[PDB]
C-alpha cells in the first residue's frame, strides 16, 4: 500500500510516526506474502487491504506486541490472539 | 540546670519514694502495676522581676493513675503527693513557692478496665 | 469447627459505692471451663494517654449457649472484657479485647 | 455504497471524520469482494447492505481494532469476535 | 537482520540498550533456525520478518521471560503462550 | 515460606530514672540470628514535626516461635520497633517499623 | 516489562545555611540517562495556598538497581521528587511527584 | 471507542491586573471542533455558599491528541474547566467540570 | 535586612558553633544526628513609639531535639542557648532585650523511638 | 555458553549473583543434555542458545522455583509449567 | 550432591540451615533413586541435577509441604502439584 | 524412621510436641505398611523417606486434617486431596 | 424465607405536653403477633454519656404488609425502634435498634 | 425495564420577594403523568434540627426524555425534589430525595 492510506485510516495528521508505520507496513506485506502458495511472487490486488487492517491492528497494539493484556490505573486493553486470523480463511478458501 | 530540671528532679526523688512505681511515658515491653505516676516535665515561663533577679512561673503536673476498687487509697496517694511538693520546694540554684494547685479526676475506660486518673497541678511561682 | 481451646468465663459482679469507707469492692464469679475456637493471638500496640500497651482484639466460638451470666472471659492466661456476644441457632460468637 | 447512506444511520451531520468512513467503506467492499467465489467482479446490489452494517461496526470499534476489550477512565467497550461473522451463513447459503 | 530495523519499529533512538537487543535478535535467529528443516543452513529471506517480529516481543517481555502475568506497583502485563505460534503454521506450510 | 533472610533480635530494657544524675540509661540484650521471611524494602517519606524521613513499615514471618523476649529487630541493616506480634500454631509473624 | 523511557537521576544536596551571607545554596549532582518505565502522564489540578498546579503524582520502574544517591528524577521534561523508593529482588520501583 | 460528538476547546488567557482603570480583562482563544466521546450528562446539585446549582462532573476522551494549549472546554452548550489531563499513548483523556 | 533576619542570623551565628547540627527543617535526603537543633524565623510586630522611633516586639523560636536516654545534658543545651541569647542580643541595625523566656518540653514518640522535644521561646523587645 | 552472554541479555552489569548464575547455567546444561538421544555426547552448537534463554527464565524465577503464582503487597508473578515446553518440540523434530 | 552446590544457588553464605538441607537433600536423593528400575542402585551422574532443583523447591515450599496454597500476612505463594513432573518424563525416556 | 530425623527436617528443636508427632509417624508407617502387597510384612528401605515426607505433610496440617482449605484474617492454607498421591505411584510401579 | 419467629408490633402514640400537671403520658397500641423472620441476636457495646449498655442493632421481614400504623416492635422479648421500613412488592423489611 | 408506575412532575417557579407585602408565593406548574421505574420505597429515620423524620431518597427511571422543565415529582403520594438527572441516549434516569 501507500503509508498515505494506513495514516489518512487511523485519522494520523502529523508525521510523528512514520518511521514506525513504515516498519509496520513493511512486515504486515512481508507476512501476508509468506501466507500465500510458494510459486505466487506477488500480492494480488484482491488481498491489497489486509496489509492495511492489520497494519492498524499493530498500530494500535504498539507497546503490547507480546501481551495478551495490559493494565495501568483505569487505561485497559486486552487483544485479540492472532492479526491475521479473519485472513486465513480468505487466504485459504481463493486458493482452493 | 534549668529550673524545670532541677524541679523535676526533685519530684522524682520525692515520689520514687513511696514504693509505687514513677514514669514519664509507659513503654510497650515494660509492665507496670497499678497504682502508678506519671510525671511530666514543667513549664517556666521567666521575666525580670528587680533590677537584681529574673522571676517567673514553673508548672508542675503529676498524674495518678489507680483501679477504681478503692478511692480511698487512690485519694491517699493524691494528698500525700501534695503534702509533700507544698506549701515550699527549694534546690540547690532555685527557689519554689505554690502560687496555686488544682485537682482534677477523671473515670476512665480507654482500658477495658474502669481506672482513676488524677491530674495535679502545681503551679509554683520561683525565685 | 475444632473447639481445641479451653476458655474460663467470669463475671465480675458490680457492687454498690460505700461513702463510709471509700471502697466499692466488686466480686468476680468464675465458672467451669467450656471448649471454644479462637483466633491467632495478638499483640498489637495500643497507645494510651500514658503510654504504649500490648493489647488483643479477637473472637471465641462456643458451641450451643451458656446457660448464666458472663462479663469477662480468660484463656490463653489472657483476661478479655466481653464487648459483643452474637447469638446463632447452634452455635454463640463473643468478641472480646484484653484488660489492659 | 454511498457515504451518506452510512453517514445517515451513525447521526453525523458534518464534514470532520469523512477521510475516516471513506477508507473504511473502502475496506468493506474490499473485504466483502474477497469473500464472495473468484469468478464474482461486483458485490451484488442484494449483500449492499452489509457494507453499511460493518462500516457502523468498524466506525464504533475505531481505535480498537485488535482488541477484545478497552477501558478508558470508567467507559469500557467489549467487542464482537468478527465483522462479517453473521453474514458468512448468507453469502455462503446463496452461491452454494 | 539489521538491529537499526527492529530498532525504528519500537521507537529507540539512542543507544542505551543496544547490547540486550543484539542478544534478543541473535537468540531469535537461532531458534528459527532451529525450527527449519536439518538441511536448511540459512533462514530464507522470505521469512526475515519473523526475526524481527519477535525480536519485539522479547523485547517487551524483557524481565518476565518465564511468566504468565507480571503485576508491579499497577501496571499489569499478560504475556502470550509462545512467541513463535503465528510462525509455525507458515514455517510447516511452507516446507510442506 | 523461603526463609532466605537472617534476622537478629533485641530486647531494649527500660531502666529507671536516676534522678541523682539525670540519666535513664536502658542496656540492649541481643540475640543469635534467625532465619526469617520479610516484605521488600520500602522507603516512604514520612512528615515528622522537623521535617521528611525515610520510614519502612513491614512484616517479617519466622518459622515456629522464639523462648524469649523482643522488642526490635535488626536486619538489612535496618532497626525496627515490633509493633504488633501475631501468633499462629506453626509460624510467627511481627509487623515491624523503622526507628527514625 | 517494556523499559522504553530514559531518566536521568538527580541528587540535590543539602548545603548548610550560611549566616555571613544569607545563603545556603544547594548543588546538584546529575547522573547518565537510565532505561526506565513510567506511567502515562497526568496533569492534575492541585490547590495550593496561592492557587491552582497542574501536578503530576505518578511511578517509574527500572530493572535491578542503581548504586548510587538519588533524591530527585528528571522524565519527560518534568522534574519530580522521589517520595517512595521500593526494592525487589530484580527490580526497582520509584514513587515520584511533580515539583511545583 | 465511537467519537461521536464534537468538542470546541478553549483557553482563556489570564490578562494582568491594571490598577488604573481597575480591570483584568482575560481574552478566549477558542479552536476548531474536534471529534470527541464523553460520558452521559449529569445535573447533580451542588451547594454552594449562595445555594444551589446544577453541577456537571464528567470525562471526555479524544483520539492521540492536540498541539496546542487549552484550559475550557464547550461540548453539548455546556462550558467546562479541564481539571486533569491524561495523556496515553494513542489517546488522550480530560477530566472536566462545569463552570458555575 | 529586617530585624527578623538581622536576628536570625545572629542565633544561627550563636547555636550553630556549639557542634551540634542546626537547621531550619529537615530534608529527606539529609541524615542528621541527635541531638540537633531547629529553628524558625521570627516574627516580628511593629508600631510608632516615639515621635522619633518605631519599636516593637520579635518572637524567637529555637527548638531541641534528642533521644530521652540522658536528660541532664539536653537541660545543658537548653541553658547553654538561653546564657547565649539573654538578656540583651546586639547586632549592626538593631538592639533586642529579654522581655519574657518560655521554655516547654514533651516527650515525643512519634518516630518510634523516645525523644525529648524542647521548645525554647523568647520574646525580644526591639529597639 | 560463557557466563558473559547471559550475563549481557539481562542486563546485569556487576558482579553480585556470578555464584548462582553459574549454577543455574551448569544446571541448563545438564537438563538439555539429558534430553538428548541416549548416545549423544555434546549438546549440538545448533541448541546452544536454549541454555542461553532458560538460564534467564531461570533468573526471574529465583526465589519462586517451585511456585505457580508469588505475590506481596502488589508485587506479583504468575509463571509457566515447564521451562524446557517450547523446546522438547523442537528437539523431538531435530532428531526425528 | 554436595550440600555446597545447593546452597550456592540458592544464594546461602552461613550455617543456619544446612541440618534442614541435608535432610531434604537426603529425602531427594531417596526419592529419585524410588524412581528409577529396581536394578538401579545409585543415580546416574547424568541426573545428578534433579537432585538439586528438587532440593531448591523444596527449600523454597519449607512449611507448605502438603498445601496447594499460603497466604501469610499479604504474602502469597500458590505451588506446583509435583516436584518431579518435568522429570518423569526424563527418567522414563531414557530407561525405555 | 527415628523421630529425630523428621525432627531434624521441619527444624523443631524443643520437645513440645513429640506425644503428636510420634502418633502421627506411628500413622504415616502403618499406611504405608496398608499399602504394600499383602505377603509384604516390612516397609521396604528404598521406602523408609515417604514416612518421613508424609509425617511433614501431617504436621503441617495439624488442625486441618479434614479439610481442603482453612482461614481467618489473612492467615489461610489450602491443602492437597490426598497425601500419599504422589507415592501410590512408585509403590505401583516397584512392584509391578 | 423461613418465617418462624413471632413479632408483636406496637405504636407509641405521642400525646401533648400538659402544662398544668407537667406531664405528657404517651400511650401504647399493641397488635396481635406476626410471623417474622430476624436476624441473628447482637449485644454490642454501645458507649453512652452514662457509660456502656448492650445495644443490639437488626433487620426484621415480614411478607407482605401490615395494614396499620406502627413505630416499635417487641421481638425475643426485647423492644426496639422501627428506623427504617423498606416496601417491597411482597415483603416488608424493617430495620430495627434496641431502646435502651 | 418495566416501566410499571405512573409519576406527575412539576416545576415550582421561584417568585421575586415582594418586599411590600412580605410575600415570595411561588406557582406551580404540574404536567400530565408519565410512566416511570422506580426503586422500592423506603421510610429512613432521618434527624434534622428539630427531631425525626421518615425520609425517602430513592431513583427513578423515564424512557427517552422530557421536553420540558421539571424540579419535583410527585408519585406513590411522596413529593420529591429532584436533585440529580442523568440524561443517557434513549433513557433519563432522576435521583430524588421527600421534601420534609
Amino acid at each position: 500500500t501507500t503509508l498515505a492510506d494506513v495514516k489518512k485510516r487511523i485519522g494520523l495528521k502529523d508525521e510523528k510516526q512514520d518511521e514506525q508505520l513504515e516498519e509496520i507496513i513493511k512486515s504486515c506485506e512481508s507476512q501476508l506474502l509468506s501466507m500465500l502458495p510458494i510459486e505466487v511472487e506477488q500480492i494480488p490486488e484482491r488481498f491489497s487491504y489486509m496489509i492495511k487492517e492489520v497494519a492498524v491492528k499493530r498500530y494500535n497494539r504498539i507497546g503490547a506486541e507480546g501481551m495478551t493484556s495490559e493494565a495501568v490505573d483505569g487505561r485497559s486493553n486486552a487483544y485479540e490472539l492472532n492479526d491475521f486470523k479473519e485472513y486465513e480463511a480468505i487466504i485459504d478458501n481463493y486458493f482452493n | 540546670m534549668t529550673p524545670n530540671l532541677q524541679l523535676y528532679n526533685k519530684a522524682y526523688e520525692t515520689l520514687q519514694g513511696y514504693g509505687f512505681p514513677v514514669i514519664s511515658r509507659k513503654e510497650m515491653q515494660q509492665e507496670i502495676p497499678y497504682p502508678f505516676f506519671v510525671i511530666k516535665m514543667p513549664e517556666s515561663n521567666r521575666s525580670k522581676y528587680t533590677f537584681d533577679s529574673y522571676s517567673g512561673d514553673t508548672n508542675l503536673v503529676i498524674d495518678i493513675w489507680s483501679v477504681s476498687d478503692d478511692l480511698g487509697h487512690h485519694d491517699g496517694l493524691v494528698k500525700r503527693c501534695i503534702d509533700d511538693l507544698t506549701p515550699s520546694v527549694k534546690t540547690n540554684d532555685y527557689d519554689f513557692e505554690e502560687d496555686d494547685t488544682n485537682i482534677t479526676q477523671l473515670v476512665d475506660d480507654t482500658t477495658n478496665q474502669e481506672l482513676l486518673h488524677t491530674s495535679i497541678t502545681i503551679s509554683y511561682k520561683t525565685f | 469447627m475444632r473447639y481445641e481451646d479451653r476458655v474460663i468465663f467470669q463475671l465480675e459482679q458490680v457492687a454498690t459505692y460505700n461513702p463510709k469507707t471509700s471502697k466499692k469492692e466488686n466480686t468476680l464469679i468464675t465458672y467451669d471451663a467450656i471448649p471454644c475456637n479462637i483466633n491467632p493471638i495478638s499483640r498489637a500496640r495500643k497507645q494510651l494517654e500514658f503510654g504504649d500497651v500490648k493489647n488483643d482484639v479477637s473472637v471465641l466460638r462456643i458451641k450451643e449457649s451458656i446457660s448464666y451470666p458472663v462479663s469477662h472471659v480468660l484463656v490463653n492466661g489472657i483476661r478479655y472484657k466481653i464487648v459483643d456476644t452474637r447469638i446463632y441457632r447452634h452455635e454463640t460468637s463473643y468478641y472480646i479485647e484484653e484488660v489492659n
